[PDB]
RNA sequence: GGGAAGCCUACCUCAAGAUAAGAUUUCCCUAGGACUUUAUGUCCUCUAAAGAGCCGUUCGAGACUAGGACGUUGAUAGGUU
RNA sequence: CCACAAGUCGAGCAGGUACGAAAGUAGGUCUUAGUGAUCCGGUGGUUCUGUAUGGAAGGGCCAUCGCUCAACGGAUAAAAG
RNA sequence: UAAGUUCCGACCUGCACGAAUGGCAUAAUGAUGGCGGCGCUGUCUCCAGCAGAGGCUCAGUGAAAUCGAAAUCGCUGUGAAGAUGCAGUGUACCCGCGGCUAGACGGAAAGACCCCGUGAACCUUUACUGCAGCUUGACACUGAACUUUGAGGUUCUAACUCUGUCCCGUGAUCCGGGACGAGGACCGUGUCUGGUGGGUAGUUUGACUGGGGCGGUCUCCUCCUAAAGAGUAA
RNA sequence: AUAGCACUCUGCAAACACGAAAGUGGACGUAUAGGGUGUGAUGCCUGCCCGGUGCUGGAAGGUUAAUUGAUGGGGUUAGCG
RNA sequence: GCUAAAACUAUGUGCCGAAGCUGCGGAUGUAUACUUUGUAUACGUGGUAGGGGAGCGUUCUGUAAGCCGAUGAAGGUGUGUUGAGAAGCAUGCUGGAGGUAUCAGAAGUGCGAAUGCUGACGUGAGUAACGACAAAACGGGUGAAAAACCCGUUCGCCGAAAGACCAAGGGUUCCAGUCCAACGUUAAUCGGGGCUGGGUGAGUCGACCCCUAAGGCGAGGCCGAAAGGCGUAGUCGAUGGGA
RNA sequence: GAACCCACUGUCGUUGAAAAGCCAGGGGAUGACUUGUGGAUAGGGGUGAAAGGCUAAUCAAGCCUGGUGAUAGCUGGUUCU
RNA sequence: GUCAAGUAAUUAAGUGCAUGUGGUGGAUGCCUUGGCAGUCAGAGGCGAUGAAAGACGUGAUAGCCUGCGAAAAGCUCCGGGGAGGCGGCAAAUAUCCUUUGAUCCGGAGAUGUCUGAAUGGGGGAACCCACCUACUUUAAGGUAGGUAUUGCAACAUGAAUACAUAGUGUUGCAAGGCGAACGAGGGGAAGUGAAACAUCUCAGUACCCUUAGGAAAAGAAAUCAAUUGAGAUUCCCUCAGUAGCGGCGAGCGAACGGGGAUCAGCCCAUUAAGUUAUGUGUGUUUUAGUGGAACGCUCUGGGAAGUGCGAACGUAGAGGGUGAUAUUCCCGUACACGAAAGGGCACACAUAAUGAUGACGAGUAGGGCGAGGCACGUGAAACCUUGUCUGAAUAUGGGGGGACCAUCCUCCAAGGCUAAAUACUCCUGACUGACCGAUAGUGAACCAGUACCGUGAGGGAAAGGCGAAAAGAACCCCUGUGAGGGGAGUGAAAUAGAUCCUGAAACCGCAUGCAUACAAGCAGUGGGAGCACCUUCGUGGUGUGACUGCGUACCUUUUGUAUAAUGGGUCAGCGACUUAUAUUCAGUAGCGAGGUUAACCGUAUAGGGGAGCCGUAGAGAAAUCGAGUCUUAAUAGGGCG
């Protein structure tokens, strides 16, 4: 019963070169070296879907803090007034209307300032 | 392996691996790591796990109804169209008959057919009564393997 | 306020790839159609400037280059006197 | 107490003793170091075994003897550069 | 010599010369070691010019070691402790050609120095244990006749020796047979046995250890280290 | 290495070497010869030590092998109890 | 970059901040109760050396005289799609004759490394080098093409060898015609290259032959477990003697 | 002092023209000389004017084939979920 | 309109990615006049009448292979067979042969150069040189025969030396050499293990030497046993990893008894069983061969054996081939026949010859010394062999029963022959495989022990595939009458076009789209504008990726590696926990106080075979006891149960 290795080596080879599409020399001709890559871009990929979320409450913070900044408030001073009006919209609502509605904007900073008061 | 007796090259100082002999089974064309010897691969079987084995497959049948019994089962010459004719007869086409003993007749005219076979009552085996479609025991034969109990 | 062969200048050379790409003088190019992707728009016809280079004769310039001079309206090289 | 192999303390029961009038005390010395496994042999004993049988030789069991095997859990009976 | 750790001569507290593992000298000899002088010079101050052969360009043919992959800068710091690749920062348009060797702990050879492995080989010896060789005695081959106080002495021939002479096989410095001569129970050989035996052979020659070696230590008892139960390392 | 020097062994079937032996070299030589060892032309020379190891020659005291097998001690049994 | 701080000390109110916690969706292990269930609840699910459990694919045997296939198998190359994964499924193009469900059974059953083995192909790079510094120039010829071939006229080098012979060694390399892919460190019309055909004439040259040296073999023979060692008579053996 | 036999110095060469050379100098060159042909000595053996030199580019024990797939408490490697 | 400030678009020397289309290369898939392992039955040799192995020749053309040998791809005879043939690479060509029977197949004859045991002498294998007879020739030759050594026999001759013997010669007969494994005998290691090493192990193994047969060896008790029983050798299963041996270490390791396979005894001088030759007869087997059933239509297709519809044979549905997959197309298969001539075997007679120089076993048994063999290493060491020295009794006798003695039991050494059961495969025929399918399987599928390397012993490769059929591309064009290509033609297919099935990867080109010449690093990842093509016109698909957060490969080894510590230039193919036996534990199945057979028989996975093994009882060193037993004076106590 000897068995021949060519097919399914073939195939499992011709995998790795096939995700490996796109990069650069060796990375995406070579066996070796495209599994290698391969790899660490799936490493790459796990530690990024973290990463998205902080990067991306980031970029809301600051379009809040500019939005509040023009009302006449600082972006902490804003989050607790709100805090205290009991409004629950989060942080990527807040800054979608401070970057498409400047007049909803002003009336949220409005509402927080009040509730400072 | 033929020849491979001397060392191909020093031990140290060539900048190669370190080789033995050209037969190693790390070379292409060396001698294969494991090699075969003929081997016996018949297993032991208790006799009562065999004749219980052999009495539970009749039963099988029996309730399967793949057993049919016949008072007589002979043919008066060797023909195979008289074989087929009499298994036609009967709604057994693909069949293993057995028989208290083998006439010689009967094992010529079944010897062409396909799906057919005739054995002794006494070489019933448990391959062979799984195998075909049906199995078609003489009256005589069904009380000799009762006598064997399978 | 004074205060050293030391620092910045001052002297010589390089320097706008200084992408912040600087300045001054002088010179050149001033035509028609079709169409839609209606615009430094795409295709036809016409036009080919001021200059630059290829090539050649060469150099007190030179590894190859680059740089300098000249090409009949001529002394650039060889020869001749 | 302890990996093993080992090591330590011990009331109490029976027999035979010594000293005490007696209740009693005594299974070495106030205690903790003074040591060496296994193999192979020697000596005393033995209601064990005993290659046909009776014996015997040899073996077993109980007690005991032969190590600076000190590199002291001891690779050989026997070994330097 | 201007200047002499070298050289020559002399001195002698010769660490640690010395008489055939020769002592002290010695003409000639030496591609032999050390020191000095004349001449001579690009050896040098200190390099210049020129001639040939490469280098460079064109046409033809066409290698090499190396190589995880590269979009392959400096500095200071950090860090498997000496960074092109990390941090901060400075500088930097893209790509060749002729040169250069400061770095890529550059290439080359599984470090030869050092240590370790209950590794190897060869050599040595008053390491251990065998064997060859040499040597001793007993028994066998191995006999006879006369003397003396188990042993010794004299004589003999017939076993045995001759790499002595003659004869024959035989055209023969082998060998065999025969006849002599000189020896002779010796020598020599077999078995057993004591001695000698680096000639030869197989092996051994400990561990801990602030590398290894040298030194010290290796088992048992007491105290401290030992952190108020036990135990606890150098 | 060498000529020269010295010590020592070797009486001939030589010592010595090769070989298991037969045999061969030494040598178709014979101590003015042959082997081993050291020193190294030549000139002047070459001192003291025999305790150690070795070699050579004595001595017949002590010790010692194979071989030999005098004595003593056991095993067994005819017999006697 | 910072000086009634963006430094230090004390106090207060907010906020940012992790794969921690919460929210939403999904998977999986253990246990309690549902007294089959595949269901809810509670608690878990970072891992080297290791231990345990469950699977995917590959070759072969039976099932299989079955099923699929020239209206196109295996293999190759794309696309789409499915699962938690090893992987599966469908189909366009190529290809041209085999493939094989299910359930069992057996293993030459899975590769990136071992200075691993075999073949192919890269980088260095069109880079170093083209093998004695005795030296070349021109006219004509042939030819697809001439620095190298042929003819001619000049120049230069060796001349105790870079000339002429013999032995050893080699074996057709010798001569003529024809060809230029490979071989020739470049081209080649040329060649010691390919193909075809020729060429070596002995009484006197050499060998053979007669003779022997060193040495070898050796009838009988001597010796040795065997194989064998030595050696007599002889018989071979030139590098020497013989028209 | 040529041929011939050697190998003292230096530059070059070191993926060489060459797995030991070229060039310029150097030593012996009638002798313990150089050299052709054919023989003898074979691996713990041979041979050595002696360096552990040489014994087919190999020598503190040649080469080849077998024991043999020697052993390696050492290094490396060990393939799907 | 000029000027100023601000800010878009526009380059690709070259490069990256994606896609398309190629080259190189030869993986993969499919395949096989090749290997590997067996079963059954044979056979087990060839050679002086010249072997194995070679050299050289031999053809109409003739290089290699095959065959053959100066009679040379063949000659003669007998038998078969019946139309083609002159062997293969390897086509064409010519001369031809053949129904007056060729080619081809089987049997028997004829010829059969040179070397090689090589044998007339020699020698560097395939060469040089001879002698003697008989016939033949006249010139310088031819034909045929003989000429080696050793051993034995006969005859003759014949020294020292008288008789003799040694020696010498002739004739006749025999032997030598080669080749697989198995057998018998003569010698005989070390690596290794003991965690070192010397006893020991490895192991009487490897290797060297001598010599048989189809087998060899052994064999008919001076043997075991221990109720007085068995009854010659050989092989297998148990007994049993037991009893023992052993630096009592590492290890080595029986026997008795039982179960099977096969069975067989016969003689020592008037002499047996048996064996070997030759001849005859009978039977069987083998070497050529002959006959041998039964299919049509239709669809797809280059081609049908494939689809659809019906039919026929079967003592034949094994297998192979034919343009894809055939019981009925071909070769075959089952079955029925067949032999001039030769060979093998079996049985029966005939004659030889052997057995068979030997008639009951003396330098023998036993002993002293040194060794060797027995599972047994000097041990309490019996028994066997003998190098050395000795040495009986002889049936009122002698050997053995594991030191030795007594008693009992048992056998008769110093003389022989003997089949089967057992061991093996160079070779022949048939059949088979959960064996390989060109890096595999033999080193070798192919002109392989070749090319090549080495003085030599010796080492030792790579290399398979057009197509069903050559139908292997007439003719035209470019080119040097070259190579190569474009048309034409053949073919189902030419991107099947000659190193030609398929045709992967590394690596190297061309074309299109986007990005890229002010910006510093494992080259990605999470975001994300623009552009091009497509488009279900989108909250879509494909390609690219300005700008931006984070981010120092993999493996190994380590306390710890981006490490400037190891390994890898890349791709494709190969490459490492196996096999046998024993034992223990766990799952699972059968049976259950029981479970189970081994060798072997068996037309054979069945059925027989109960010897043996495990469990069912412990204690003790053991004798012994036994639900108890050991220790003890103890019924106490305590240990194992
Ligand atoms: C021994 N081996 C012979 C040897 O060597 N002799 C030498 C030789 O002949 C030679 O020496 C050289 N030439 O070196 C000679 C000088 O002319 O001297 C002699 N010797 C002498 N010694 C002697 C001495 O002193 N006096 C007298 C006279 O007898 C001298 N000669
Ligand atoms: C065995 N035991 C005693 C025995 O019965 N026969 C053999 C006797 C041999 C014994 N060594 C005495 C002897 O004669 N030795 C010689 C010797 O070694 C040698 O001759 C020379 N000259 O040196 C050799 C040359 O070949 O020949 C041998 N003799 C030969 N006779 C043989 C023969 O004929 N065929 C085969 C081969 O054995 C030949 N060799
Ligand atoms: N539109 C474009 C048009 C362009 C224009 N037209 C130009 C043009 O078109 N130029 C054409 C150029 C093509 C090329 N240059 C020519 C070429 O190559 N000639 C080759 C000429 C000689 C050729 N070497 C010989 C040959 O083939 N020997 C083989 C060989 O011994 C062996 O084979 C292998 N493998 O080992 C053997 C095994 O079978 O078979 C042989 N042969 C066999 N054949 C047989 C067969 O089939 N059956 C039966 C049997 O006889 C078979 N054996």
């Amino acid at each position: 019963a000897r068995v021949k290795r060519g097919v399914v080596a073939h195939r499992r080879h011709k995998k790795i070169l096939a995700r490996a599409k796109g990069y650069y020399g060796a990375r995406s001709r070579v066996y070796r070296v495209a599994f290698q890559a391969v790899i660490k871009a799936g490493q790459y990929a796990y530690r990024d879907r973290r990463q998205k979320k902080r990067q991306f409450r980031a970029l809301w913070i600051a379009r809040i803090n500019a939005g509040a900044r023009q009302n006449g408030l600082s972006y902490s001073r804003m989050i607790d007034g709100l805090k205290k009006a009991q409004v629950i919209i989060d942080r990527r609502v807040l800054a979608d209307i401070a970057m498409h509605d400047a007049v909803a904007f002003a009336a949220l900073a409005e509402k927080a300032k009040g509730a400072l008061a | 392996v033929s020849g491979g007796g001397k060392k191909p090259f020093r031990q140290k100082g060539t900048g190669r691996a370190r080789a033995g002999s050209i037969r190693s089974p790390i070379w292409v064309g060396g001698g294969k790591t494991f090699a075969a010897r003929p081997q016996d691969w018949s297993q032991k079987v208790n006799r009562k796990m065999y004749r219980g084995a052999m009495q539970c497959i009749l039963a099988e049948l029996v309730r399967q109804d793949r057993l049919v019994l016949v008072e007589e089962f002979a043919v008066a010459a060797p023909k195979t169209k008289e074989l087929l004719a009499k298994l036609n007869d009967l709604n057994a086409a693909r069949a293993l008959i057995v028989t208290d003993a083998v006439d010689e007749n009967l094992y010529l005219a079944a010897r062409n057919l396909p799906h057919v076979d005739v054995v002794d009552a006494t070489a019933i085996d448990p391959v062979s009564l799984i195998a075909f479609d049906k199995v078609v025991m003489s009256v005589a034969a069904a009380k000799k393997i009762e006598v064997e109990l399978g």
